[PDB]
């Protein structure tokens, strides 16, 4: 948010070379879908979630590699 | 002779030439697709 302060304005269209960096805060994606900052980190939650499990209190020496063998 | 019917079909079409002034002086267009909230509304959800 503090870089997406200073670059709103061209001074749409961004003048600056803040452009491309300022399609990641919320750019309205019309048809051109590659990435939100809004979805990536959701898929850091979920990282989370199941960084969370594995040292939940299930011996995560055992877990962890109950994990491993999915990837 | 042709004037009379030339304002009574106005009676509904003169309007719409004032139909088409007050959307002149509206930039109301498409309510720029009918703005739910702070929710994305083009990221899913009948997005586009």
């Amino acid at each position: 948010n503090t870089l997406a302060v200073q670059g709103r304005t061209g001074q749409g269209p961004l003048a600056t070379t803040f452009g491309p960096v300022l399609a990641l805060m919320d750019n309205q994606n019309n048809s051109a879908d590659m990435l939100n900052l809004q979805t990536y980190l959701t898929r850091v939650t979920q990282v989370r979630l199941r960084l969370q499990q594995i040292a939940g209190s299930s011996d995560p020496q055992a877990m962890m590699q109950m994990l491993a063998q999915t990837v | 002779l042709l004037r009379h019917l030339g304002t009574q079909n106005s009676d509904a079409m003169l309007y719409q030439k004032m139909l088409a002034r007050v959307a002149h002086q509206f930039a109301d267009m498409r309510l720029t697709d009918m703005t739910g909230d702070t929710d994305v509304s083009r990221l899913f959800f009948t997005d586009e």
